[PDB]
């Protein structure tokens, strides 16, 4: 059960990251409207 | 012609309902204030639900001699 | 090149040119929904029963178990765990997770998880697209209503037991308990969410029957009026005028709408509110608050109850009452 | 026509409308259908 | 006793870990993905000047 | 007129007064809408204000008895008078209008001419479709709204033993009309419900996202931000872009609607096919051809004391609605359960 | 002035006025 | 360009820019 | 005043007209800043004239009275009430400082300056200016820095508050040990929120309230300071949109979760809303129940833990699920629900029926006999039982009002986060009236997407 659990964990925290630094990627410039 | 606020904001609008509109309300409550209510739609008054002889709901349970039943059902 | 590993993968997740659309609410949304999804049809199908109500006997909702499309259900957690958070490494075995209905909990935690990323990219993309954002402020309406039957009333009620079944007739068990507990019909705010329901059926015949009945002659007879529009065309091909000016003749002239743009508010307002109180309703009623309780308010003099219709409701209410969950209660009050 | 202000008409009979609908929750806890 | 628990459920740890390896999956796979985002913010714009973000 | 030039008749001084382009359109289907439908109005106001239902069905509907909105109503007559149509006229009422309304007569005034109201109604917008020669879609998707109300307010009481069985007129009165159709036809379970429900749900949902892809799609067409300002309904344009929102849904849902005349009409078929479906089973159930059970777990649950499923708790919650309301729902039954033969669980 | 739309109103307004001042007395009919 | 109260200069044309075709609003 | 074509904004989205006018913006709040203490100080003198000594604070629809009454004003041991004047001079204070923050709001939104930027250049602001903007961030955690501050000056120096767990019954207790350990408080936000924990709606004591205030306090002073004499940092200004519908925005997404953490905080807990003023939880009158009835029925004779239900579980007392003995029934879902009456009769192992046979007090079953028919469930025209249920009492929970209201509060600023969000990023990227219709993003991407 432990192994699951640290595969869980790696793997959610792997897509909270990319949620997180995505929207650090400069996420308000990837508009198509220009200013 | 007259375009639902051109009659809304005329003074001749008010001096007819300013007093037609109450007499109408104060017709409404002495409709029913007066009793002529309970007695026009034969609806009970609240010392009118039970009489002496039942005191249970009514039940109509007769179709073509209904008439005279509800009579004695509500103790005329 | 110049770009880096990192910076080519922000180009792909928030890229347009996808077939669906991913952003950055679908590297969420996508594991959770297809977690969620993958874990709900191997239950529904092969879920041993599960003990639903806490006291040991199991209910059965799987296809290999003797269920069909309308009773087979993925059953709520046990009313033993409660709110407890109750993964697959807090069980001992994987069949104690089963028994103790652990799937339920896993697919309502990422189903949830998963239509609030789903209303993120409806953000999103609109605004790839150069879009105005509030699609997603109208999907807000039935996430709300999502939230409020597998997260907020089982918060209220203090069990996920008390969430909704995923399932045909174990929706209709939630709702039936539902009314006796809390009568939902008496509740203004269930009232306000069958108006935008009603009303939202009502509009959407309305508005989709104008239009229809106002289509330019574009085909003939031996081919369907719905060719005579081109995607992507620039011309409107219905005339807004002739269907103003008939729902003005139908009912008050001023009582239409002559403004397309405004037609469409009104259009996506009175579903999207109406389901927002009754997503609420659904939440004060996850705390108690309850319908309306007209319950012996008609009395005559003498002191003597005149019974309305709201009373025949109790008399269908509490026999629900006293029958749903029907060995769950040793004392006489459902606080629970 | 304009005789009297059309927003004064619709605060006033708004405002007995109002004040009508309160004589209605008045009177849903008192007397008939008060359940006491 | 009968079986083997994890014996997690209503303890209330931190981020729930209990063994010190999920800490270090915590600080390791966003450590990891920390640096990846670092190394490639030099692809993101230099919003170094006080006025230079999405504003109105 | 006509191409042929024939005198005028009284007809045609009629029918052009009647299809007059005034405030309010009367049209030839005034003459039948505009008298029925004021009085199945005014049938209900009145109803519900002041006519008991004390005799009828042994309880207190209107304002003057002391109910409020949500449980006055025009209550159906007793199921002694069978399939009466309680004219005022009738061998039940007599002439005497202050025993017809304790009759319960006063229903069957409102759903009659509420029932000609609708084909009242109906035929005026086949009058003006034509007078604005258009197309008769509106009149068409009225058919489902008329569905619904022949199958439950006229065809079902007229399967059942009476029209006691009928839905009374009112808020609290269709809500046991509703719980009488769980406990007594299991009517969440049939499947014509079932279609009417994701006709009408599903209506609700084209109802708010093409409002919102619309109302999200738009042009730019104005400078400031009331968008409602930037329209002229005499513009040969579209005003919102097909092909944004056309790209918006097909990477969000996967599939959109490419055609906006497909569209509009899918918004038209879900909720007249969604009411048609489930007039059918009203239909259904007025012959109480219900769907009840599922016979094959009927047969394992009591062949088997532990096979418990969400169905069997729904079967055994309509025997608890069955038992405990028809001592007061069906009073010309005359039945007294007591307390120890109704079903009860345990401690409540 | 008896027209149509006289005849719409006043056939919605008369007797709800009526009937509004009949529902306000019977919030102070006490039994 | 007038600059609307919310910021965001307006793009050239004023309110309804099919008034020169259509002429109302 | 102001009008649509000068603003395009219409009479229905009128306050957007101020948004970059920010004296009439600052009356605005100022204004709105007196509605708030003005309803605090009304509805608190309605609840001082409605309050009636013989009867509980939370029978008679009090809400605001149980907030003062938890800092203990005017409360004795048990929750008995010993004076009103206390909450009389809180409702004062507030409709009298109400007349003076409506003064100046109605000032600055009539008479005062529409923009005050060149005059007063102190005050002014433009949205867009990232230093100007932590300024005033920094300004306002100190503000509310020092307002956590008068929580832990009260609980510690100036009489106390209103401790439900102390020895001795509940009563007003000098905090004079708050918890300051950061592995204790930090922990509480690290917890999950699920069953057993909580998150931070299960902070069981008042020592870790208060020392939880102190932590509270320093940081929002120290991150005020932080913000006035710092900018963002350029990672910031690529990930915020920097407009003044944006910042309205953030605070909507924050505030609408505050709605729903003091939601659960209201329901569940019974420390900082302690059960004698605000009445059982939704946990604590179900278990009052099963108290109820084991204490009923030992005194008839029966061996309530032998006693088997009819499921055979157990009717008075079974088993958790991580093996403690707690109540039987369907209020297994609430075994752990602790309460100052029944933590007296718990040992380690669950509870302790050697304690529980012998040991029970006769003012523990005054008190959850009291919790049983005050249950939180009751009706929305305030009935009081389940919807099964005839008019007889008048009672619905403060607790069902609290957290039902907030709820709603904490589900439309969710709302109005995503409509703002949208709006503001959208806004700021220049397509918030609509496609441009001559490059319109679509026509310039690939088809069959
Ligand atoms: C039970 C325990 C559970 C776990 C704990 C849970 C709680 C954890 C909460 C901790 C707090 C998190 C807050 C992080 C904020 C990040 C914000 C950000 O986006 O931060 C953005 C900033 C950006 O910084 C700036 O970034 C710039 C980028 O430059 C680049 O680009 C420039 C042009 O733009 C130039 O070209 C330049 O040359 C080029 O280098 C510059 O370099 C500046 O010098 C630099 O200051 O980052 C910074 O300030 C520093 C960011 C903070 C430090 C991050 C450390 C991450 C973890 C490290 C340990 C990993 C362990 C691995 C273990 C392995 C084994 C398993
Ligand atoms: C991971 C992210 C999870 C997101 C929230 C899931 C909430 C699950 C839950 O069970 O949350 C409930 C918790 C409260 O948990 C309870 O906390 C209680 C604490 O009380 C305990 O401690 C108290 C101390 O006095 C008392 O003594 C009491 O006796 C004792 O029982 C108990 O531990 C309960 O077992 C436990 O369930 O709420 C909280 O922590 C506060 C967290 C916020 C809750 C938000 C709910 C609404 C969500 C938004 C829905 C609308 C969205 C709209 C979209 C459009
Ligand atoms: C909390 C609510 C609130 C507040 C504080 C404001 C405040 C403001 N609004 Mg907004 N507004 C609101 C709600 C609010 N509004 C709502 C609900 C709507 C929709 C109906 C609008 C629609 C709206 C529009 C359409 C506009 C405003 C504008 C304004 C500003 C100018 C006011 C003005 O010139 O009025 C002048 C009006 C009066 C003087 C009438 C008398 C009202 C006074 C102030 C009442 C005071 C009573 C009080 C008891 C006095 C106590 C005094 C004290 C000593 C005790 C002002 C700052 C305008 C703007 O943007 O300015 C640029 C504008 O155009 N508002
Ligand atoms: C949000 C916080 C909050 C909370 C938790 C409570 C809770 C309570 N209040 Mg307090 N109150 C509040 C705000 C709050 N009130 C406000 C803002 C005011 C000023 C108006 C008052 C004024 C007030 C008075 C004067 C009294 C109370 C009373 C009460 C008690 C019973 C209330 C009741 O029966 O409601 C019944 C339920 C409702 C009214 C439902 C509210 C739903 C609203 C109207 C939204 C409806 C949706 C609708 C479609 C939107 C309308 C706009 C649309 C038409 C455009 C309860 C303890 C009473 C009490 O116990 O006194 C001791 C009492 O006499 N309250
Ligand atoms: C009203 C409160 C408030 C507000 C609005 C801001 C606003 C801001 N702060 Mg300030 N700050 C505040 C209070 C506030 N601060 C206080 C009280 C302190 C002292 C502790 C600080 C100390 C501080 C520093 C030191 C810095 C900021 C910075 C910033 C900026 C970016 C913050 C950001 O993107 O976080 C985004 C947050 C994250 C990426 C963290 C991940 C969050 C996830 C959910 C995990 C959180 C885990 C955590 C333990 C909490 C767990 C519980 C949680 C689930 C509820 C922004 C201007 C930065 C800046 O530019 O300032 C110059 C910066 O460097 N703040
Ligand atoms: C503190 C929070 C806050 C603030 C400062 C603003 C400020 C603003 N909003 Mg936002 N908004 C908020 C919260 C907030 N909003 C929330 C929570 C929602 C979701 C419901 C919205 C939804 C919203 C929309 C949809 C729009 C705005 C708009 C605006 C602007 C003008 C609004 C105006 O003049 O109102 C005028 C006020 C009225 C017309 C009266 C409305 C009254 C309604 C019917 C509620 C009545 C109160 C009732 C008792 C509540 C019942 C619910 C209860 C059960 C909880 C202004 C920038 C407008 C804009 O220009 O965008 C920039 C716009 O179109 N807002
Ligand atoms: C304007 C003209 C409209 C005419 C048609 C509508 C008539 C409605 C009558 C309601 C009435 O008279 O209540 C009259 C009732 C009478 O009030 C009751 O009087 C009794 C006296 O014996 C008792 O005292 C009751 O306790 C008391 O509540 O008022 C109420 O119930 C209080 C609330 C009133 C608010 C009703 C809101 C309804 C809104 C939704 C309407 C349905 C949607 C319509 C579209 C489909
Ligand atoms: C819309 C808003 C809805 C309302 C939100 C209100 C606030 C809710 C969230 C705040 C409370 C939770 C704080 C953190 C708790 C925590 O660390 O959980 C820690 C828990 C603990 O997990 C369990 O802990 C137990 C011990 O108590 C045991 O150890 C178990 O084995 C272990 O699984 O983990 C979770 O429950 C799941 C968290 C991962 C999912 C997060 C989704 C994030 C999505 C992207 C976010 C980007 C930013
Ligand atoms: C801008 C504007 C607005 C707003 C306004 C406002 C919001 C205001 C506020 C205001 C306010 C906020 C006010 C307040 C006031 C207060 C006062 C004036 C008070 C006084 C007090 C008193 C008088 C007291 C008394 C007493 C005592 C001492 C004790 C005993 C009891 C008694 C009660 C007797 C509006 C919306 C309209 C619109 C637009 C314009
Ligand atoms: C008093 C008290 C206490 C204490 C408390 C504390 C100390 C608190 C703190 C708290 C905290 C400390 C909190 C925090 C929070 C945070 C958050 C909540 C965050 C958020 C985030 C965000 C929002 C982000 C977003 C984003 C992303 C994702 C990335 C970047 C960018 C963006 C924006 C996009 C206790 C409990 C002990 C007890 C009771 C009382
Ligand atoms: C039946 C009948 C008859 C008689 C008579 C009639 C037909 C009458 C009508 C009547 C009517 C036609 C009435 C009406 C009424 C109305 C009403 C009663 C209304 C009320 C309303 C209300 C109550 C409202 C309230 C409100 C709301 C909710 C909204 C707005 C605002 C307010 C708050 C105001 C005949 C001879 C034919 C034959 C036999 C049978
Ligand atoms: O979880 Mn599903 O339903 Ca809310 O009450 Mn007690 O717990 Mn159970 O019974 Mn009745
Ligand atoms: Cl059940
Ligand atoms: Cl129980
Ligand atoms: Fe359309």
């Amino acid at each position: 059960m432990l192994t699951l659990k640290i595969f869980v964990y790696t793997v959610v925290t792997f897509f909270v990251c990319l949620f997180i630094f995505g929207f650090l990627s400069n996420d308000p410039a990837r508009n198509p409207g220009k200013n | 012609e007259r375009p639902f606020s051109d009659i809304l904001t005329s003074i001749r609008y008010w001096v007819i309902h300013s007093i037609t509109v109450p007499a109408l309300f104060i017709a409404g409550w002495l409709f029913v204030s007066t009793g002529l209510a309970y007695d026009v739609f034969g609806t009970p008054r609240p010392n009118e639900y039970f009489t002496e002889d039942r005191q249970e709901a009514p039940l109509i349970t007769d179709r073509f001699n209904a008439l005279e039943q509800v009579k004695k059902l509500s103790g005329n | 090149e110049n770009s880096s590993l990192w910076a080519r993968f922000c180009e792909w997740i928030t890229s347009t040119e996808n077939r669906l659309y991913i952003g950055w609410f679908g590297v969420i949304m996508i594991p959770c929904l297809l977690t969620a999804t993958s874990v709900f049809i191997i239950a529904f199908i092969a879920a041993p029963p599960v003990d639903i109500d806490g006291i040991r006997e199991p209910v059965s909702g799987s296809l290999l178990y003797g269920n069909n499309i309308i009773t087979g259900a993925v059953i709520p957690t046990s009313n033993a765990i409660g709110l407890h958070f109750y993964p697959i490494w807090e069980a001992a075995s994987l069949d104690e997770w089963l028994y103790n209905g652990g799937p339920y909990q896993l697919i309502v935690c990422h189903f949830l998880l998963g239509v609030y990323c789903y209303m993120g990219r409806e953000w999103e993309l609109s605004f790839r697209l150069g879009m105005r954002p509030w699609i997603a402020v109208a999907y807000s309406a039935p996430v709300a209503a999502a939230s409020a039957v597998f997260l907020v009333y089982p918060i209220g009620q203090g069990s996920f037991s008390d969430g909704m079944p995923l399932g045909i007739s174990g929706t209709f068990n939630f709702m039936i308990v539902f009314q006796a507990e809390h009568n939902i019909l008496m509740h203004p705010f269930h009232m306000l969410g069958v108006a935008g329901v009603f009303g939202g059926s009502l509009f959407s015949a309305m508005h989709g029957s104008l239009v229809t009945s106002s289509l330019i002659r574009e085909t003939t007879e031996n081919e369907s009026a719905n060719e005579g529009y081109r995607f992507g065309q620039e011309e409107e091909t219905y005339n807004i005028v002739a269907a103003h000016g008939y729902f003005g003749r139908l009912i008050f002239q001023y009582a239409s709408f002559n403004n397309s743009r405004s037609l469409h508010f009104f259009l996506a307002a009175w579903p999207v509110i109406g389901i927002w109180f009754t997503a609420l309703g659904l939440s004060t009623m996850a705390f108690n608050l309850n319908g309306f309780n007209f319950n012996q308010s008609v009395v005559d003099s003498q002191g003597r109850v005149l019974n309305t219709w709201a009373d025949i409701i109790n008399r269908a209410n509490l026999g629900m009452e006293v029958m749903h969950e029907r060995n769950a209660h040793n004392f006489p009050l459902d606080l629970a | 026509t304009g005789r009297i202000p059309l927003w004064l008409v619709g605060t006033v009979v708004g405002t007995l409308a109002i004040g009508l609908l309160a004589v209605f929750f008045y009177g849903s806890y008192v007397g008939l259908g008060s359940s006491l | 006793l009968v079986d083997e628990r994890m014996n997690g459920d209503g303890t209330g740890r931190p981020f729930g870990v209990n063994d010190p390896v999920l800490g270090w999956v915590l600080l390791g796979v966003f450590g990891t993905m920390w640096a990846i985002w670092f190394i490639g913010q030099k692809d993101l714009g230099d919003f170094e000047d006080a006025d230079d973000g999405l504003k109105l | 007129i006509g191409t042929y030039q024939e005198k005028r008749t009284w007809f045609d001084d009629a029918d052009d007064w009647l299809r007059q382009d005034r405030f309010v359109f009367v049209g030839w289907s005034g003459l039948l809408l505009f008298p029925c439908a004021y009085f199945a109005l005014g049938g209900w106001l009145t109803g519900t204000t002041f006519v008991t239902s004390w005799y009828t069905h042994g309880l207190a509907t209107s304002y003057l008895e002391g109910c409020n909105f949500l449980t006055a109503a025009v209550s159906t007559p007793a199921n002694s008078m069978a399939h009466s149509l309680l004219f005022v006229w009738g061998p039940e009422a007599q002439g005497d209008f202050t025993r017809w309304c304790q009759l319960g007569g006063l229903w069957a005034f409102v759903a009659l001419h509420g029932a000609f109201g609708l084909i009242g109604f109906m035929l005026r917008q086949f009058e003006i479709a034509r007078s604005v020669n258009l197309r008769p879609y509106n009149a068409i998707a009225f058919s489902a709204p008329i569905a619904v109300f022949v199958s439950v307010f006229l065809i079902y009481p007229l399967g059942q033993s009476g029209w006691f069985f009928a839905p009374s007129f009112g808020v609290a009165a269709i809500f046991r009309f509703i719980l009488f159709f769980q406990g007594f036809h299991n009517w969440t379970l049939n499947p014509f419900h079932m279609m009417g429900v994701a006709g009408v749900l599903g209506a609700a949902l084209l109802c708010a996202i093409h409002g919102a892809t619309v109302e999200n799609t738009l042009f730019e067409d104005g400078d400031g931000a009331n968008t409602f300002r930037a329209f002229n309904p005499t513009q040969a344009e579209e005003t919102y872009s097909m092909v944004t929102a056309n790209r918006f849904w097909s990477q969000i849902f996967g599939v959109a609607f490419s055609n906006k005349r497909w569209l509009h009409f899918f918004m038209l078929l879900v909720p007249v096919t969604g009411l048609w479906m489930s007039a059918i089973g009203v239909v259904g159930l007025a012959l109480n051809l219900r769907a009840y059970d599922f016979v094959s777990q009927e047969i394992r649950a009591a062949e088997d004391p532990e096979f418990e499923t969400f169905y069997t708790k729904n079967i055994l919650l309509n025997e608890g609605i069955r038992a405990w309301m028809a001592a007061q729902d069906q009073p010309h039954e005359r039945l007294v359960f007591p307390e120890e033969v109704l079903p009860r669980g345990n401690a409540l | 002035i008896f027209t149509v739309r006289w005849l719409a109103i006043h056939g919605i307004a008369v007797p709800t006025i009526f009937f509004l001042g009949a529902i306000t007395a019977m919030q102070f009919i006490q039994r | 360009a007038w600059a609307a109260a919310a910021g965001a200069a307006g793009a050239g044309y004023g309110v309804y820019r099919y008034e020169a075709a259509y002429g109302a609003a | 005043g102001r009008d649509q074509e000068t603003t395009g904004f219409a009479w229905w989205s009128g306050n957007a007209r101020l948004i970059n006018l920010s004296g009439k913006l600052l009356g605005a709040h100022v204004a709105h800043a007196g509605l708030i203490v003005f309803w605090a100080g009304a509805m608190n003198l309605f609840e001082v004239s409605h309050f009636v000594p013989e009867k509980p604070m939370y029978e008679q629809g009090l809400i605001l009275l149980p907030h003062i009454a938890t800092l203990g004003y005017g409360v004795g041991p048990g929750g008995e009430i010993i004076d009103t004047f206390p909450y009389f001079v809180s409702g004062v204070l507030h409709l009298i400082s109400s007349a003076v923050l409506g003064f100046g709001g109605v000032y600055h939104s009539l008479i005062g300056p529409e923009t005050l930027e060149e005059s007063y250049p102190f005050f002014g602001y433009v949205w867009k200016d990232k230093n100007k903007m932590t300024n005033i961030l920094g300004y306002h955690l100190i503000m509310l820095g020092l307002g956590a501050w008068l929580l832990v000056w009260k609980a510690m120096y100036f009489g106390g508050v209103y401790d439900t767990w102390a020895p001795g019954g509940g009563d007003v207790r000098v905090i004079t040990n708050p918890t300051t350990n950061a592995a204790v408080i930090f922990g509480y936000l690290v917890k999950s929120p699920f069953g057993g924990d909580g998150w931070i709606c299960s902070v069981d004591n008042m020592e870790d309230i208060i020392g939880g205030h102190i932590w509270i306090g320093t940081l929002e002073i120290l991150g005020g300071i932080w913000h006035i004499y710092t900018t963002p940092w350029p990672w910031a200004r690529r990930a915020f949109v920097w407009s003044g519908e944006a910042y309205l925005s953030y605070s909507l997404g924050a505030i609408g979760v505050m709605g729903f953490i003091a939601c659960c905080m209201s329901w569940f807990n019974n420390t900082a809303y302690p059960s004698e003023f605000y009445g059982p939880t939704g946990p604590e009158a179900s278990q009052s129940q099963a108290f109820t009835f084991l204490v009923r029925d030992q005194r008839l004779g029966a061996n309530v833990a032998s006693a088997q239900g009819p499921t055979g579980l157990g009717k008075y007392l079974m088993r958790s699920p991580t093996g403690e003995i707690i109540f039987g029934g369907e209020t297994m879902r609430f075994w752990d629900f602790r309460g100052p009456w029944l933590e007296p009769l718990r040992g380690p192992n669950g509870l302790d029926l050697n304690k529980l046979k012998n040991d029970i007090q006769p003012w523990q079953e005054r008190r959850a006999a009291e919790y049983m028919t005050h249950a939180p469930l009751g009706s929305l025209n305030s009935v009081g039982g389940v919807a099964t249920e005839i008019n007889a009492v008048n009672f619905v929970s403060p607790r069902s009002w609290l957290a039902c209201s907030h709820f709603c509060l904490g589900f439309f600023f969710f709302i109005g986060h995503l409509w703002h969000a949208g709006r503001a990023r959208a806004a700021a990227a220049g397509f918030e009236k609509g496609i441009d219709r001559f490059d319109e993003p679509v026509l310039s991407m690939r088809p069959l997407d």
